[PDB]
């Protein structure tokens, strides 16, 4: 399970 | 010069001319034309997609006959008032509706007539779906990020449904790996249309099986987000003899290369594999596989009812005669 | 290649076999039963004309929205003659004569108020001022 | 390119738009809402559960996000 899954840094 | 004498279907012949608010407009001028607005033959396709409306309206509409209901991104939500008797509709879109479990509950028992289905974006529960098994004519059922119901009530409606051609049962975010078994053990060996993405963990490699032993007519396979899948599994889509539209966008432990495999998929046409292949290299696997069109359709059409060409308001191929337009 | 066909009142017009196919009717009347003309007692021959003549304009036309130029030149007539001409369409039974004319008579009533639909067209109202009300009622909801 | 607002709740869910460059912007269905593997497919990058509940049709390059508390 690469490559994650979340909102990028303001 | 007499109008009183024109005959019913000659009436029926000019209310059929009139757009929607025109046409009730006319049912206040007598008793007869009153009768005539409501006939049937004028209430067969109808579309009210974005209404704001009581239930106990839309019941009564679809009272008179209506064949193929566009409702999508409706607002029922106030509570059913009224009985009704069952319905004669066989094509109904409610997706994204704001409707609460017991109204949609009220509407869909009494239907059992459907041949195309979208409650996709909606709540349900095991009666709803429970109810959703009389319609065992569905070809067309779009369940897509619909949650409430138990494993138990999914198989009822897989069982019943033993024509499906198109399902679309993904992002149906509180089903467990009952549910996602139950699903593959239980889709009719009719189906040429599955869309099972969003289960991840849920998901695994011996569904896939269960699949693919099951269903050999599978010509549109979705299962993007499937962590799962790897290209250990990529012989299970040899035994798919059919396969032209296959997707594994974000199922990560597929290693780039490996996806050559699938170009020896004889029927294969279009791949989607969004997410996993590193950046600079994707025209790399394009030119590699020069036979497929590789991550060009972003969209599911699996059991969709109104897709692309940025206006559209049709209903599986439906233009709806009565509308607000 | 030639057909002859009698009004109502007994006037003979000579037209085209496939001119004449466009009405159902008499398809349907040229089966069965040899030797013309072919009898239309529900047509007179005013408006049998007005039929024949727009048959002939309409006759290599292939064939919902809009009703094209001439049709529109050729349906303004009053409302006598456009009354004989949806029953002539509907008795004759011409697809594309019954379209244009049943249009026609919606685009009169596209507009008007219920109370000028009953004018303009003197029809009686029955049940007023209480089901008048609960009409409007049951179609708030538009 | 694109932008992510921040995340307020109510009682029930938690709530955030996003908004779209013109050339992804483009391609944002009409017809029908986007499930998780489409909007992910379009390029939108956020954490999982956010659901596409809406279209807000004065703005098809904003899209509305909401997912259960």
């Amino acid at each position: 399970a690469g490559s994650v899954e979340q909102t990028p840094k303001k | 010069v007499s109008w009183d004498s024109l005959p019913d279907e000659l009436l029926l012949g000019i209310f059929s001319c009139l757009c929607l608010p025109e046409l009730l407009k006319v049912s206040g001028v007598c008793k007869r034309w009153y009768r005539l607005a409501s006939d049937e033959s004028l209430w067969q396709t109808l579309d009210l997609t974005g209404k704001n409306l009581h239930p106990d309206v839309t019941g009564r509409l679809l009272s008179q006959g209506v064949i193929a209901f566009r409702c999508p991104r409706s607002f029922m939500d106030q509570p059913l008032a009224e009985h009704f008797s069952p319905f004669r509709v066989q094509h109904m879109d409610l997706s994204n509706s704001v409707i609460e479990v017991s109204t949609l509950h009220g509407i869909l028992s009494q239907c059992s007539k459907l041949q195309n289905l979208s409650l996709e974006g909606l709540r349900l529960s095991d009666p709803i779906v429970n109810t959703l098994a009389k319609n065992s004519n569905l070809v067309r059922l779009n369940l897509s990020g619909c949650s409430g119901f138990s494993e138990f009530a999914l198989q009822t409606l897989l069982s019943s449904c033993s024509r499906l051609d198109e399902l679309n049962l993904s992002w149906c975010f509180d089903f467990t790996e009952k549910h996602v078994q139950v699903a593959v053990a239980h889709v009719s060996e009719t189906i040429t249309q599955l869309n099972l993405s969003g289960y991840r963990k849920n998901l695994q490699k011996s569904d896939l099986s269960t699949l693919v032993r099951r269903c050999p007519n599978l010509v549109h396979l979705d299962l993007s987000d499937s962590v799962m899948l790897k290209n250990d599994c990529f012989q299970e889509f040899f035994q798919l003899n059919y396969l032209q539209h296959l997707s594994l966008s974000r199922c990560y432990d597929i290693i780039p290369e490996t996806l050559l495999e699938l170009g020896e998929i004889p029927t294969l046409k279009t791949l989607q594999v969004f997410g996993i292949v590193p950046d600079g290299t994707l025209q790399l696997l394009k030119e590699a596989l020069p036979h497929l069109q590789i991550n060009c359709s972003h969209f599911t059409t699996i059991a969709r009812p109104t897709i692309g060409n940025k206006k559209n308001q049709e209903i599986w191929g439906i233009k709806c005669r009565l509308t607000l337009q | 290649a030639s057909i002859k066909l009698q009004s109502s009142d007994g006037e003979i017009f000579e037209v085209d076999v496939e001119i004449a196919k466009q009405s159902v009717t008499i398809k349907t009347m040229l089966e069965d039963l040899g030797m013309d003309p072919v009898p239309l007692p529900n047509v007179n021959a005013a408006i049998l004309k007005k039929v024949i003549q727009w048959c002939t304009h309409h006759k290599d036309d292939p064939p919902t929205d809009d009703i094209p130029v001439w049709d529109q030149e050729f349906l303004k007539v009053d409302q006598g003659t456009l009354f004989e001409l949806i029953l002539a369409a509907n008795y004759l039974d011409i697809k594309g004569l019954l379209d244009v004319t049943c249009k026609t008579v919606a685009n009169m009533i596209k507009g008007k108020t219920p109370e000028e639909i009953r004018k303009t067209f003197n029809i009686k109202n029955d049940f007023t001022e209480e089901e008048e009300a609960q009409v409007r009622k049951e179609n708030q909801w538009c | 390119q694109i932008y992510y607002s921040d995340k307020y709740d109510d009682e029930e869910f938690e709530y955030r738009h996003v908004m779209l460059p013109k050339d992804i912007a483009k391609l944002v269905p009409k017809t029908h809402l986007m499930s998780e593997s489409e909007w992910r497919n379009l390029g939108v990058q956020q954490s999982q559960g956010w659901v596409h509940y809406m279209i807000h049709e004065p703005e098809p390059h904003i899209l509305l996000f909401r997912r259960p508390l």
